[PDB]
RNA sequence: GCGAUGAUCUACCCAUGGGUGGGUACAAAUGGCAGUCUGACAAGU
RNA sequence: GAGUCCCAUAACCUUUGUACCCAGUGAGAAA
RNA sequence: UUGAGAGAUACAAUUUGGGAAGAAAUUCCCAGAGUGUGUUUCUUUUGCGUUUAACCUGAACAGUCUCAUCGUGGGCAUCUUGCGAUUC
């Protein structure tokens, strides 16, 4: 809950947070790491703000950036099954799976 | 009442997948639903191809909100899988997405897709 | 306005707006309390400076300067507190600085000079 | 490098409609207005009307 | 009644049946039973007749300009009853049956959700000066602690 | 127009690599060229695993 | 700094300053429902811009009568998200109530939470060819206009203004010919469209062609007569 | 019926009425700098 | 494949609402 | 080479109309339109000859082995002097 609170406060409105994509919602905390080197031809940031997620604190070192890729693209589908909703049973079973 | 708005039929289906297959086998054709979201933001998109039975239906039902704003064409074809074959990719493909290019050879192809489903809409 | 209200709507979000507002409420209380503490624990350590100028004027001096002995160690010119503004501030830049001075480097400082000099102020201020 | 030019690319695009945004354009449309009677067609001046 | 729960159960029984208030009024007004009255809808027009009623109930004719009149008269003929103004009382039900037509659970508010956060990293900087500030203070007293 | 003009300067210089950078990953390439020059690249049809 | 100067239709304004812009006195201070640029000069205002907007097109484009005035009520038959809803709000103050009429979830989640900050505006959210589905709502809306897409454009219009509009009022409706045929000449559809209203007891005063904002487009104002 | 327990010094105009000349704390900003990364292989035998 | 915290949870500029007026000298004052 | 229709209009014909000064005519700011000669783009009416076209597709680039991409070296300044593109 605190992770995700997070990139709602940072993207907005609940809605504009599904319409990202799966690196959008990756590297959406750092900005400022993406944007200085992607205008200087350097390698971007891989966390942003999931690196304060739960499964990215379970890996080490470069298993960190492939569990942070699998589980922001996961998220950008929970999000899209979120900010949509009429079926919704308030259980997130499909956050679970 | 439905999913959402329009699928295509038996016949459309075959064209709008025809296409689809030349784009793949031309590749310019941009595959999955996060990289479909990302040719619309940068507005180079010609048309998005999402699929009526992904489990579930909704992971891909924000295309349809980022399409009514720059007009983008947008159908629903009744299998991801049978998306995923006219892609090339052992995988199913739930959204599809042709990017736009003027020096293409299958332009006669992709402006007839285009204007009989703005029909379709 | 009470029995003709005019704006929107839950319930744990209004149980969430009463426990933040008593928490303004214990915060309001307490920075009293401390506020009661202040002027009468000053005014007992520095009576003549809590007299001739404020209770908050004065705790502030001692703030800015960073202690009590640092208002009396600088001079009187250098102090800067907050045609009247021409000459007045500057006599009461002295008048803090002596004030400082007899509230320090006692003991137990009485309160007598503190009047005294609040009464020298007093015929300047008339004397404007 | 293409992540460098998409992203001049979408600089100038994201300027170009927010210059579109406090710019102005003039229409120049077919105004037409209807009339019910042909005398009321042939007196017909804007500066009338 | 001007309930907030009533009348948007009585707005979607004025679109599909007949209502509570419906039903008292036209008992109240039962005349006699050779009486001629033009609703609304014609579907409502055959709901009044089907329900307790024994009167004439006409459908969409040509009394389209008495509902007009019924209108125009809506903040005149309204003083037999109570001259008002009704700008702000069809404000609060056109809100009320918008907010029950759509179904809007009312924990999506993400507004609340966002400055929550701000209150909350608001609340952790304040509660380390105050820690700092109680540190120093008792370490007067006690340092190592 | 300078924003215009500086963007589809770049849209066709993005086009230009992204061809290129495409050009460099798998499959059977085939180079066609155009009776006006224009060259292509033309790919198999092999569907990748 | 900028030169102001009113427009011939009250209520709106042009900023002509070094930049051009048409602008509305604000009725919410503060807060634009969109993202929009605004000129404090005193009284904070709001601007449009005629790319999302189909009524500032016909403004924009020169209209004799805009029946939408300064303290007139207007049915906004199509609100899509309160995009220019908000915006007839500003032009007719406070007086009189506009009324917003939508079908979709996704404007009615907008117009419902922008309602809340604006009481000119009271959304509904039920079809608008079923005028007796919110009979309980409106008596004669002073002007109405219209913005709808589905290819009834003529019929939810004579459905609508036959009983919820004044005698000798005034009628608005936004026509474009890709929705309706999209295959013939635009002026043709349009033509069909005016002879549509006219056997509606409409008679249709001017019809604009939508050219430099929105292709294939139109506005056709025009007085209304003799019913409701 | 002075003072070192500190004397004095540290903009245009409405025959004394406010902006302007302006410079600083902060309260904001759906104001800007400001544009949200690649896109099909990898791991075992 | 691939630069988080080095803070885009912020920095700086601009535009509004507010507060405020441009240390140091040392013996002169007043008539 | 026809039958008309729909215009941008190049020259002229008094006009039509709002404002100003024209005591008496003028004439200006202009806003257009109509008419003839132009000059014209496109729609159909029109007769003869011709039923084949155009594009895509299947296992359709490659032993004179081809194509990428980075480098290197030399030509073309009497000029493919070379674009994050391909000068040979």
């Amino acid at each position: 809950e605190l992770v995700g609170a997070r990139l709602i406060a940072h993207s907005g409105s609940l809605i504009s947070l599904a319409k990202s994509p799966a690196s959008t919602i990756q590297i959406l905390g750092a900005e400022k790491a993406l944007f200085r080197a992607l205008k200087t031809k350097h390698d971007t940031p891989k966390y942003g703000l999931l690196y304060h997620a739960s499964l990215v604190g379970q890996a080490t070192g470069k298993n960190k950036g492939k569990i942070a890729r699998v589980l922001a693209a996961k998220a950008a589908v929970s999000l899209r099954y979120d900010a949509l909703a009429e079926d919704r049973d308030d259980s997130g079973d499909i956050g679970l799976e | 009442n439905p999913k959402a708005f329009p699928l295509a039929d038996a016949a459309l289906t075959q064209q709008i997948l025809d296409v689809v297959q030349q784009a793949a086998n031309l590749r310019q054709l941009k595959k999955g639903a996060n990289e479909a979201t990302k040719t619309l933001n940068r507005g180079i998109s010609e048309f998005i191809i999402m699929a009526a039975d992904c489990e579930p239906i909704e992971i891909l039902l924000h295309l349809p909100l980022l399409c009514e704003d720059k007009n983008v064409p947008y159908v629903f074809v009744p299998s991801r899988v049978a998306l995923g074959r006219a892609c090339g990719v052992s995988r199913p493909v739930i959204a599809a997405s042709i990017t736009t290019n003027d020096a293409s050879a299958i332009k006669t192809q992709i402006y007839a897709v285009k204007d009989k489903i703005e029909t379709l809409l | 306005x009470x029995x003709x209200x005019x704006x929107x709507x839950s319930e744990t979000d209004m149980e969430n707006v009463c426990v933040f507002a008593q928490r303004v409420a214990s915060l309001a209380d307490y920075r009293r309390q401390l506020y009661d503490y202040l002027c009468e624990k000053m005014h007992t350590v520095a009576p003549n400076l809590s007299e001739l100028i404020g209770e908050v004027i004065g705790a502030r001096l001692i703030s800015h300067a960073g202690s009590l002995t640092n208002l009396s160690k600088q001079a009187a010119s250098t102090v800067q507190i907050l045609k009247n503004k021409g000459r007045i501030s500057r006599y009461l830049a002295n008048k803090c600085s002596m004030a400082s001075r007899i509230d320090n480097y006692s003991e137990e400082p009485s309160n007598v000079f503190g009047s005294v000099l609040k009464k020298q102020v007093e015929q300047r201020l008339e004397f404007y | 490098d293409s992540n460098y030019v998409r992203t001049l690319r979408q600089i100038e695009l994201k300027k170009l409609e927010k210059g579109a945004k406090q710019l102005m354009f003039k229409s120049s449309g077919n105004h037409t207005i209807f009339v019910d009677s042909r005398e009321k067609m042939n007196e017909f001046t804007p500066e009338k009307f | 009644n001007s309930a907030a729960n009533a009348l948007e159960e009585a707005n979607s029984i004025i679109e599909g049946k007949v209502s509570s208030q419906l039903e008292k009024l036209l008992e109240e007004i039962k005349k006699d039973k050779k009486s001629t009255l033009i609703v609304s809808e014609t579907k409502l027009a055959n709901a009044i007749n089907k329900l307790g009623l024994n009167f004439n109930v006409v459908s969409d004719a040509v009394t389209l300009d008495i509902y007009r009149a019924i209108k125009e008269y809506l903040p005149e003929l309204l003083p037999g009853m109570s001259d008002n103004d009704l700008s702000k009382m069809s404000l609060g039900l056109a809100h009320s049956i918008g907010r029950h037509k759509l179904k809007f659970s009312a924990d999506k508010v993400d507004v609340m959700i966002i400055q929550a956060i701000a209150l909350l990293d608001d609340l952790d900087k304040e509660l380390n000066t105050y820690a700092m500030r109680c540190k120093e203070w008792y370490g007067w007293h006690f340092p190592e602690l | 127009k300078q924003h215009l003009q500086r963007e589809t300067q770049l849209k066709q210089v993005q086009q230009r690599m992204d061809a290129q950078r495409e050009l460099l990953k798998k499959g059977s390439k085939k180079k066609i060229v155009d009776s006006s020059g224009k060259i292509s690249f033309k790919w198999k049809k092999q569907r990748k695993r | 700094k900028v030169v102001i100067e009113p427009h011939r239709h009250a209520g709106v304004y042009i900023a002509r300053g070094k930049e051009d812009l048409l602008v509305t006195k604000n009725m919410a201070p503060g807060e634009s429902v969109y993202g929009e640029k605004r000129i404090s000069v005193k009284v904070e205002y709001r601007v449009w811009n005629p790319f999302r907007s189909k009524l500032a097109a016909g403004i924009m484009g020169g209209l004799d009568e805009l029946f939408i005035a300064p303290g007139k009520k207007v049915l906004y038959l199509g609100a899509a998200s309160g995009t220019s809803v908000s915006h007839v709000s500003d032009v007719v103050g406070p007086e009189g109530v506009v009324y917003a009429v939508e079908f979709s979830h996704r404007p009615g989640r907008e117009l419902i939470s922008m309602a809340k900050k604006r009481p000119n505006i009271i959304p509904i959210i039920e079809d608008a060819r079923h005028p007796q589905k919110y009979r309980m709502l409106i008596g004669m809306v002073d002007c109405v206009f219209a913005d709808v897409a589905q290819p009834d454009q003529a019929r939810i219009i004579a459905l609508n203004s036959h009983m919820f509009l004044k005698d000798q009022g005034g009628v608005v409706i936004s026509i474009k010919a890709n929705c309706i045929d999209s295959t013939v000449d635009a002026e043709t559809v349009f033509a069909r469209e005016v002879q549509k209203l006219r056997e509606e007891r409409i008679k249709p005063l001017e019809q604009l062609t939508l050219e430099p904002y929105e292709r294939d487009h139109c506005i056709v104002v025009g007085r209304y007569m003799r019913s409701g």
